This record gives structure tokens, C-alpha cells and sequence, in this order.
């Protein structure tokens, strides 16, 4: 038929390219640079899509192929066409090459191909000791040019038992993946089980380890930039849980930052969210472009009305956007913060009465806060002098709140830290380009 | 320096951005004078930094030497 | 589900066998647990320091295991010496390995130590190291190929595991040619040198059929004019002949001229 | 600062351009 | 790299507003002439 | 056979200690060394799922029941530590085994406890962390949890006087003790309130201010926190703001950075 | 052996990268 | 084998460190 002509046609593509891959895994191995895997990881995820059975079958009957367990492991659990009419044996290793066992770089990718199969299929169960068996073989190696794509396996592994909706057999498993992997000096593979560590202490709401294991824990710098910003929105919602306001803010707009471009909307969604709820917790009114976006607008419409009850200081319109929108606050594991923002709009109030008056008197501040009387103003004011909030200073003599004096900040020494700060970023980022410089062997 | 620093990053723009890549490595040899790219480029770079931290370093030193 | 790490509340009492219980059940859920329990840390370094406890072996290796976690290497070592038994003689797990490989090193570094300055100032070796190096040499002999146990050896000095392993059940000679070869080409201390090669030469003599051309080899390397002569007068008086003349003629081919002549010196007395 | 802003813009240029050639040849070489 | 780990979940404005509009009060011209005529006595 | 033997035993002496708690007057001695004997029996028994098999399920409600009579009980002695301990040991029991295991009103009243114990010690950021365990639904049902939350949000708007007011929501005598800490944990941070914010105070208002209805307390506070008295009585806290380092140039530490950018330019690599 | 096959491959890994650096700062010095 | 690949490698270091330092000295000297 004709979709299936056209299919069989991806399929032959998609060998065409498994087969690139499995050439650059080879010679990555010969010249022990990771560049090669890396691309073949950065490719997988292409691959991961616009696959059917007849691909993965074909895959299998012409890689491996040597009779052995995996064969007789994936094809019971995928199925198999009949005789193609275009049986071409695709073979990259002949003769010689086949008789040799499959590169245990090469062999661990072409699992990691059929479990993602497995996944988008949702053969939940078989992808599961799929990626047993393979997580297994993979621990036994001891290959530097293994580890990224243990990585990428030990991912997508998390991501299959995710899933399976139990997210707790894993736990002790990739504590333990993590743990050897910060032992053998690996970088993306203990980037990618960190994060995913963090993901189901999250999940299952146990944020005093995931504290624990991030301070004693240390990010390698040089990880992926994807897998910073999820480790920066994991770290963000830890440290906004924990009463870090301001290092949440600062981590997630890093991570926002940090995102792939146009890649995941989701990410960017979850992310504006949070950072929406700790801004405003803060003290800070977010800026209305995140509002205004087109991916974003109906996700965040809940938190844009949340964010005009908090601005325009109305209790009641707080009131009536959490009875609406409350249990999908509560669905996108908000609510808690929801609630602190309900008790603390007053520190919105007092910023901007700081930012405007600078000797505001105290039952004037009071009159504008609508507090009931000037002495809990007082008392209000000097608790946003410590939350840092408000830089000003209450003369209780004659009360009247005094903000601090603006001060020529150029003539001071801030400048030359921020250039200090900007000129070593600059220093470290020509000398970590002039580093590798990839020169070529003559 | 900055100005004229300024003036040849407008050039070291216009001759990137161009990129031609009729022969690429055609045009970087059809085009050696001794120019904009990188000689008159940080050349200028190495002057200024050179000049600065030398001086900086002199007054932090005399700061702390003479009282 | 155990999500949760109490059991340092139970480390906090006075009753032994409570404390007892709690190192107990933090060693069996130390794998995972190390980003709560490595901040208590003092409260099971009281359990090793004190020496009342009853189970203080337990709390020093529960104390490494999550140093190890920790990642903080030399304490990890020092505590698991420290426990004795169960420490590491388990030799199973990946925290085992782990503890054997930084034991090994931290060996290995002490031994290059001890023979750099071996007169007496050597500095004194703990029997829990040495112990659990010679618990590893006898692995590695028993378990499979010596050729891993010849090259621990070597690295540590440790001439007497070097000499079993040679003269063990070592399969072949072939691995005391190979062990001969590389100390010939693959080392670098003069006085390690000289002492392999009085093993090697020792080995030598002791077999049933002493490879004559190679314990000469040896010992021209080694200096020694007057044991040649005298393996020379012997093998002469033994009546080998053949043997005697294509020693003599590769001593000249690769003998000096001051060992040619302490030799024809030493066959004319 | 802005000195050294040119002179990691340049050594990334000259990066980015040593990848590519790096690149090309072996593409070039199969 | 789609985080697919995360799920991916009238006022058709062209124009960028900011917080300011939103705000609901009586027209300018409404207050003007309250003011005055406040201060017209 | 054993096992059941010493389960049977554990319900009899827990009969005991239930009979000595619900008196009217629950010595504090012997309650505590029934606690005691109690702990030991059930570190006989079991504190973790541990094995695979499935634990006797009326076993794991008396661990609970005895988990919560001691700490129930810790308040009456207002030994912190001691609650700390009993909240570390029955979280697990609490939070892992909640799919198996009944709960009890009691359980909210504990983690209503739990919650203002870590408000009271200014542990906030714990306080939440925990509250985040609880579901959202008994976040504004169950009052246990309700009041200690109600609290701290009261805090957290300054509204010092609402929990002040608010005190006599207590549904607990333990709820009260805590209550008192929290009490002085709010008077200490009131104290500090008018100490960074305001440049001076007087003693009539400063008293008003901290809540103090003797101008004894007021006095200790000056012994206690030092707070220097003025000319006029007037505290002064211009000593903790200052202005320092606005006046040195470091030089020191500026030439140190010029010379890091220097080192990073002339360096080879 | 698995401690031989982790030193050595730290020290691959070591000696590969610092070939590399070797060989650009030859290319360097031809320059 | 393991000790002989462990041993070589090490020498391997080692060269590659002198080299390194020689070439960074000769760069050093053509600046000036």
C-alpha cells in the first residue's frame, strides 16, 4: 500500500541513521572522545519518535542477530511482519564484524531504542525488564565512552517506572546508580540520576532528603544545559518550600533561562508557575509578558488572576480565585504557597509604599495597607525591614517610616564587583573555548 | 582605544556576518591585510587590558604602601 | 516504605542496646540514606571513639559507609580499618571494592614511603592496612591468574608476597620470565631493582633446571662478579660445558669490562 | 570588562570556526 | 530534548499591556471633575 | 511461638501502661519507666518493615500506640529532646505505613503538635517542610493541624497580637505548654523587632512593645540581651546598623583580583 | 582486577584528554 | 598485563607532562 511504502521507506531512513550512529558510537570508542556519543544521544531523541514495529524488527534482525538473549527478549514482546518484499540485510557488521560480539556502547543504544519503542507503546511491563536486562549488562561495563549513554538508559529507565506509576522501586536503585557513578568521576550519568532522584522526592513530597541529598551532593559544572535548568527547577521548588524566597527566584529564573529555546512547553509552563508564586510571595508583581505569551496564557490564566488579587490587594478576590481554581493549584503542587500568598499579600503593599514614599507616616501607611490601626503598621513595617523587603528605618519618636538615603552607587565599590563578576565569566568562558579547540590528529 | 575599538567591531561585524562561503578558505586568504578580523582586532584588546590592570594594580599598590 | 530516618532519635538514647538496634538498622538502610545520616555523623563517631560500646565494630563500619557516601575517602578508610571483621572481609559488595581500592592506594603510597626512608625512621604501618592488603594479595593469588598478585606486589615492595607467587602454584615459569622482563624494562628504583633481581635469582637457583643464561643476565645487572664466578666454577665442575660456554660468551656480549675481568680474577683463584 | 567581552566573543568565533573545519574535513575524509 | 517528563498541559491583542490597564476606576474625566468641584468650595 | 509469646506480653504491659496514663494522675516516674521497659520490649519486636514478610499488623498498632503515649507523655515533662526522639521514631510509622496501618484522631493531634513544637523552636522552614506532608484536605479540616498553622501564618504577617489573642484556641494542655514557648519565641524575635528596625526606643513604650506587664521583665531583658540603656532611658541600636567599610578602599583585595585577571591573560594554557 | 581496570581507566581517560591539549598547544606553537 | 597497561600509562602521564611543560616554556620564549 501506499502508507506502507512510505513507511517501510522511514523505516529504511531510520536504519540508515541507527546505523550512522552506531558507526560514530565506534569511533568514539577508538578515540575516546565523547563528542561522538553525544551527537548519537542528541539524535536519539529525533529517533525516539515516527517508529513502528516493522522498524525496531528489522532493526534487531539485522543488528545483533547472533542468536543471542536479546533477540529471544524484545521480538517476544514485539511483534514481527511477515516476509518483506524488501528484505534488505541490513548489515553494517560482515563476516568478521558480525561474528564479533556488538559493541557494548552500540548494544546498550539499540536497547535503548527498543525500550523507547516499548515506551510509546506502552508496553509498560516488558519495557520494564527490558531495561532491567540492560541496565544490568551496563553495570558490569566499565567504559568511559559508556557512561553518557548509561545515562540516557538510566533516564529513561526512571521515566518507564514513572510511568508505572510507583516511582519507589527506583529510589534505593538509583541512589545507589548515582552514588557509583560519583565514584567513577562521571559527569552526565550522575547529572541525570541526581536530577531524577530529585524528580521523585518531589513527586512523593519527601523534600527534607531531597534538601539533605542536594546539599551534600555537588552538580558537576560542565553537565548539559537541559539537565541544569531541571536540576535549577528541582533546587527552585526545594528552596521555595523551605522559606528560600529569594535563592528560589534567582535559581528559577536561571532555569527559565536555561531551557531549550522552543523544545518543552511544559518545563517553561511548570517553571513560569512556580516563579509567578514565589515572585509574588517575595513581594515582586511578575512581569505581564509571561501572562501575555501564547503557550503559556491559558496555563498561567489562574495565576495571572491570582496575581491581579495580589496587586490590587482584594482579600475577597484572593478568596474567590482559590474557590475556583484551588484544586488545580492544588493539582500543580502550589497550593501550600497559594495559602502562604493569602497570609502575606501585606509584604506587596508594604514594597510598594517603600518604593513610593521615603518618609511615609505610620497612620498614613496604615490608611494605605487598610490595617486597622497604626500600631500594627509598626509592627508590620519593621517585620518587612528584615524581609527584605523594605530598606527604611521607623523613627517610633514621632513615627514616621524614613527609607534609607540613595547613595551614589558608582562612586561606591558595587560596580567594580559586577564587573569582576562579569569579567571572570568572560576569562573562564575564553579559556574553556581556547581549552578543547578539537585539533585534529595530523 | 574604545572608539576606534568601536569602529572595528562595526567591521569585524560586517565581515562575519558576511560569511561567504564562496570558498570560504579562498576568502580568508583573498582578504589578509592586516585588518579588522583579529589584528586590528584584540591587538587593541591586549593594549587596553594591559594598560588598565597595570594601572589599577600601581594605584591599589601605592594605596597600601603610602599610608 | 521507609521514607524517613528516626532511627538517629534511637542513636540519641542512653541504653546500649537501643543504640545497638539503631546502628544495626542504619547500616541495612545506609545505601540510601546518606543525606540525612551523614549530618548526624558525630553521633556515631561518639560510638566508635567510646571504647564501652559493645558494638563498636558495627558503628566504625556503619561510620565508613556513609563517609564513603559522603564521598569523603580518607576518614571512609580509616573508619572501616578501624571496624574490625565485618568491616571489609565481606569482600562483596561495591562499597567493599571501593574501601579495598583506597586501602590498596593509601598501602601502596606508605610502602614507597617505608623504602625511601627505611632506616629505622620508617613510619609504623597499621595491622588493619597490612591485614586487609594481604587479605587482597591472597585473593588475587587463589582466585584467578597471579600476574594482578606479581603486580601488587611490585607496587608495594612487599618482596616476600612477590617471591610466593613466583615460586606458588604460578602455573609456569613463564610467569617469572615475565616477572623478569618487567622489572628488566618496566621499573625505575635502582635498590627495588637490585632486591627484585635477588629474588628472581634466588627463584632461579631454586629450580630443578636453573635457567643459567637468565640468572647471569640478572646478575650482571645486579654487580655481582663473584657469584657468577662461582655459578661458573660450579657449573665447570659439574660438567655442563655447553651451558658454561654460551653463559660465558652472553657475559661477555653484555657484561662490562670491570665485571669480565673481576670474573676472569675470580676463576684464576 | 568590555575588553574582555571581545576577547571571549573572538575565542568563541575562533571556536566555533575550528569545529567546523574540524568537521568538514571529516565528513571530507568518507 | 522534549521534557516530556512534564506534561505539556477572546483576548486576541496585538498590543503589549501592562499591569496598569487592568486597574478598574472612574474615567479620568470622572475624577477631574470631582476634584474641582471639591475644590471649588 | 516466641514471637507471639512476647506480642502477648507487649499487649499485657501496654494494657499496664495504658491503665497509669489514663489515670488522673499519671506519675511522672513510673509512667517514664514503664515508657522505658516499653521501648525495650518493642526494640524486641520490631521498628521497621524490614523483611519482606507480612508484619502482624496488631503488632505495628502497638509499636504506634506506645510511639504515641511517650510522646504524649515528653510534653507533661517538657523534656524536648525527648519529644524530638518520639517524632523521629514515629514519623516512619506515621507517613510509610499508612496504607496498611489505621489512623487515629490521635495521629492529628500529634502531627498538630509536631507542627507548633517546630514553630515554637523558629524551625519555619522544617515547619513547612512537614506540613507539606500532610494532604491538603486536613490543612483546614482537622483543627489539631489547623491551629499550629493558623499560628504560624498569624506570624508570618506580623499579627503578634492576633496569637496572642488566639492562644486560647488551644485544644490541649500539650498544646499549651508549647504555646507558652512559642509565647516567649515570639517576645525574643518582638525584641529583635524593635532592635533592627527602629534607631531608638523608650522603656514605657519598649515594654508595650515586647508585651511585657512588668517593667521587671523588661529589666532581665536588658540583663539577658544587653540591650544598652540610653541617657534619656531610651534603648539605642545604633550600634548594630553602622556603616562600615565605606570609608577603606580594600586595595588589598582589589589588587589581588588584578592580579587574578593578569595571571588568567598571561597564562599559557 | 577491577581496581587495575579502574586505575587504568582513569588514566586513560587523563592521558587522552592531555594528548589533545598536547597536540593544540603544538598546533599553537607552530602558529 | 594489567600492572604492564597500569605502569605505561603512568609513564604515558608523565611524558605528556614534561611535553606539556616544554611546549609552554618554547611558547613563553616565541612571545618574547
Amino acid at each position: 500500500a501506499a502508507a506502507e511504502h512510505s513507511q517501510r521507506e522511514l523505516d529504511t531512513v531510520t536504519l540508515e541513521d541507527i546505523k550512522e550512529h552506531v558507526k560514530q558510537l565506534e569511533k568514539a570508542v577508538s578515540g575516546k572522545e565523547p563528542r561522538f556519543v553525544l551527537r548519537a544521544l542528541r539524535m536519539l531523541p529525533s529517533t525516539s519518535r515516527r517508529l513502528n514495529h516493522y522498524v525496531l524488527y528489522k532493526a534487531v534482525q539485522g543488528f545483533f542477530t547472533s542468536n543471542n538473549a536479546t533477540r529471544d527478549f524484545l521480538l517476544p514482546f514485539l511483534e514481527e511482519p511477515m516476509d518483506t518484499e524488501a528484505d534488505l540485510q541490513f548489515r553494517p557488521r560482515t563476516g568478521k564484524a558480525a561474528s564479533t560480539p556488538l559493541l557494548p556502547e552500540v548494544e546498550a543504544y539499540l536497547q535503548l531504542l527498543v525500550v523507547i519503542f516499548m515506551m510509546n507503546s506502552k508496553r509498560y511491563k516488558e519495557a520494564q525488564k527490558i531495561s532491567d536486562d540492560l541496565m544490568q549488562k551496563i553495570s558490569t561495563q566499565n567504559r568511559r565512552a559508556l557512561d553518557l549513554v548509561a545515562a540516557k538508559c538510566y533516564y529513561y529507565h526512571a521515566r518507564v517506572y514513572e510511568f508505572l506509576d510507583k516511582l519507589d522501586v527506583v529510589r534505593s536503585f538509583l541512589h545507589a546508580r548515582l552514588r557509583t557513578a560519583t565514584l567513577r568521576h562521571d559527569a552526565d550519568g550522575q547529572a541525570t540520576l541526581l536530577n531524577l532522584l530529585l524528580r521523585n522526592y518531589l513527586h512523593y513530597s519527601l523534600y527534607d532528603q531531597a534538601e539533605k541529598l542536594v546539599s551534600k551532593s555537588v552538580f558537576p559544572e560542565q553537565a548539559n544545559n537541559n539537565e541544569w535548568a531541571r536540576y535549577l527547577y528541582y533546587t527552585g521548588r526545594i528552596k521555595a518550600i523551605q522559606l528560600e524566597y529569594s535563592e528560589a527566584r534567582r535559581t528559577m529564573t536561571n532555569a527559565l533561562r536555561k531551557a531549550p529555546q522552543h523544545t518543552a512547553v511544559g518545563f517553561k509552563q511548570t517553571v513560569h508557575k512556580l516563579l509567578i508564586v514565589v515572585e509574588l510571595l517575595l513581594g515582586e508583581i511578575p512581569d505581564r509578558l509571561q501572562f501575555r505569551q501564547p503557550s503559556l496564557k491559558r496555563s498561567l490564566m489562574p495565576y495571572f488572576l491570582l496575581t491581579q488579587a495580589v496587586r490590587t490587594g482584594n482579600l475577597a478576590k484572593f478568596n474567590q480565585v482559590l474557590d475556583q481554581f484551588g484544586e488545580k493549584f492544588q493539582a500543580d503542587g502550589t497550593y501550600t504557597l497559594i495559602i502562604r500568598l493569602r497570609h502575606n499579600v501585606i509584604k506587596t503593599g508594604v514594597r510598594m509604599i517603600s518604593l513610593s514614599y521615603s518618609r511615609i507616616s505610620l497612620a498614613d501607611i496604615a490608611q494605605k495597607l487598610q490595617l486597622d490601626s497604626p500600631e500594627d503598621a509598626e509592627f508590620i513595617v519593621a517585620k518587612a525591614i528584615r524581609d527584605g523587603v523594605i530598606e527604611a528605618s521607623i523613627n517610633h519618636e514621632k513615627g514616621y517610616v524614613q527609607s534609607k538615603e540613595m547613595i551614589d552607587i558608582y562612586s561606591t565599590r558595587e560596580p567594580q564587583l559586577a564587573f569582576h563578576q562579569r569579567i571572570s565569566f568572560c576569562l573562564d568562558i575564553h579559556n574553556m573555548s581556547v581549552k578543547a579547540m578539537r585539533f585534529p590528529p595530523k | 582605544v574604545v572608539k576606534e575599538m568601536l569602529e572595528l567591531a562595526k567591521n569585524y561585524n560586517k565581515a562575519v556576518e558576511e560569511e561567504d562561503k564562496m570558498t570560504p578558505e579562498q576568502l580568508a586568504i583573498k582578504n589578509v591585510g592586516k585588518q579588522d578580523p583579529k589584528r586590528h582586532l584584540e591587538e587593541h584588546v591586549d593594549v587596553l587590558m594591559t594598560s588598565n590592570i597595570v594601572q589599577c594594580l600601581a594605584a591599589m599598590l601605592d594605596t597600601v604602601v603610602f599610608k | 516504605i521507609t521514607s524517613a530516618a528516626g532511627i538517629i532519635s534511637l542513636l540519641d538514647e542512653d541504653e546500649p542496646q537501643l543504640k545497638e538496634f539503631a546502628l544495626h538498622k542504619l547500616n541495612a538502610v545506609v545505601n540510601d540514606f546518606w543525606a540525612e545520616i551523614s549530618e548526624s555523623v558525630d553521633k556515631i563517631e561518639v560510638l566508635y571513639e567510646d571504647e564501652g560500646f559493645r558494638s563498636r565494630q558495627f558503628a566504625a563500619l556503619v561510620a565508613s559507609k556513609v563517609f564513603y557516601h559522603l564521598g569523603a575517602f580518607e576518614e571512609s578508610l580509616n573508619y572501616a580499618l578501624g571496624a574490625g571483621d565485618l568491616f571489609n572481609v565481606n569482600d562483596n559488595s561495591e562499597y567493599v571494592e571501593t574501601i579495598i581500592a583506597k586501602c590498596i592506594d593509601h598501602y601502596t603510597k606508605q610502602c614507597v614511603e617505608n623504602a625511601d626512608l627505611p632506616e629505622g625512621e620508617k613510619k609504623p604501618i597499621d595491622q588493619r592496612l597490612e591485614g586487609i592488603v594481604n587479605k587482597m594479595f591472597q585473593r588475587c593469588l587463589d582466585d584467578h591468574k597471579y600476574k594482578q598478585a606479581i603486580g601488587i606486589a611490585l607496587e608495594t615492595r612487599r618482596l616476600d608476597v612477590f617471591e610466593k607467587t613466583i615460586l606458588e602454584s604460578n602455573d609456569v615459569p613463564g610467569m617469572l620470565a615475565y616477572s623478569l622482563k618487567l622489572c628488566m624494562s618496566l621499573m625505575q628504583n635502582k635498590q627495588f631493582r637490585n632486591k627484585v633481581l635477588r629474588v628472581l635469582v634466588k627463584i632461579y637457583m631454586n629450580l630443578e633446571k636453573p635457567d643459567f643464561i637468565n640468572v647471569c643476565q640478572c646478575l650482571i645487572f645486579l654487580d655481582d662478579p663473584q657469584a657468577v664466578s662461582d655459578i661458573l666454577e660450579k657449573l665447570v665442575k659439574e660438567d655442563n660445558l655447553l651451558m658454561a660456554y654460551q653463559i660465558c660468551f652472553d657475559l661477555y656480549e653484555s657484561a662490562s669490562q670491570q665485571f669480565l675481568s673481576s670474573v676472569i680474577q675470580n676463576l684464576r683463584t | 570588562y568590555l575588553a574582555s567581552l571581545i576577547r571571549s566573543v573572538v575565542a568563541l568565533h575562533n571556536l566555533i570556526n575550528n569545529k567546523i573545519a574540524n568537521r568538514d574535513a571529516e565528513k571530507k575524509e568518507g | 530534548d522534549e521534557f516530556e517528563e512534564f506534561p505539556a498541559e477572546e483576548d486576541a491583542h496585538v498590543w503589549e499591556d501592562n499591569w496598569d490597564d487592568d486597574n478598574v476606576e472612574d474615567d479620568f474625566s470622572n475624577q477631574l471633575r470631582a476634584e474641582l468641584e471639591k475644590h471649588g468650595y | 511461638a516466641t514471637s507471639g509469646a512476647v506480642l502477648q506480653a507487649a499487649t499485657g504491659m501496654y494494657e499496664q501502661l495504658k491503665g497509669e496514663w489514663n489515670r488522673k494522675s499519671p506519675n511522672l516516674s513510673k509512667c517514664g519507666e514503664e515508657l522505658g521497659r516499653l521501648k525495650l520490649v518493642l526494640l524486641e519486636l520490631n521498628f521497621l518493615p524490614t523483611t519482606g514478610t507480612k508484619l502482624t499488623k496488631q503488632q505495628l498498632i502497638l509499636a504506634r500506640d506506645i510511639l504515641e503515649i511517650g510522646a504524649q507523655w515528653s510534653i507533661l515533662r517538657k523534656d524536648i529532646p525527648s519529644f524530638e526522639r518520639y517524632m523521629a521514631q514515629l514519623k516512619c510509622y506515621y507517613f510509610d505505613y499508612k496504607e496498611q496501618l489505621p489512623e487515629s484522631a490521635y495521629m492529628h493531634q500529634l502531627l498538630g503538635l509536631n507542627l507548633l513544637f517546630l514553630l515554637s523552636q523558629n524551625r519555619v522552614a522544617e515547619f513547612h517542610t512537614e506540613l507539606e506532608r500532610l494532604p491538603a484536605k486536613d490543612i483546614q479540616t482537622n483543627v489539631y493541624i489547623k491551629h499550629p498553622v493558623s499560628l504560624e501564618q498569624y506570624l508570618m504577617e506580623g499579627s503578634y497580637n492576633k496569637v496572642f489573642l488566639a492562644k486560647g484556641n488551644i485544644p490541649a494542655e500539650s498544646y499549651t505548654f508549647f504555646i507558652d514557648i512559642l509565647l516567649d519565641t515570639i517576645r525574643d524575635e518582638i525584641a529583635g523587632c524593635i532592635e533592627k528596625a527602629y534607631e531608638k526606643i523608650l522603656f514605657t513604650e519598649a515594654t508595650r512593645i515586647l508585651f511585657f506587664n512588668t517593667p521587671k521583665k523588661m529589666t532581665d531583658y536588658a540583663k539577658k540581651r544587653g540591650w544598652v540603656l540610653g541617657p534619656n532611658n531610651y534603648y539605642s541600636f545604633a550600634s548594630q546598623q553602622q556603616k562600615p567599610e565605606d570609608t577603606t578602599i580594600p586595595s588589598t583585595e582589589l589588587a589581588k583580583q588584578v592580579i587574578e585577571y593578569a595571571r588568567q591573560l598571561e597564562m599559557i594554557v | 582486577r577491577q581496581y587495575y581496570l579502574s586505575k587504568i581507566e582513569e588514566l586513560q581517560l587523563i592521558v587522552n584528554d592531555k594528548s589533545q591539549n598536547l597536540r593544540r598547544l603544538q598546533a599553537q606553537r607552530n602558529e | 598485563d594489567l600492572y604492564s597497561r597500569y605502569k605505561k600509562l603512568q609513564q604515558e602521564l608523565e611524558f605528556l607532562e614534561v611535553q606539556e611543560e616544554y611546549i609552554k616554556d618554547e611558547q613563553k620564549n616565541l612571545k618574547k
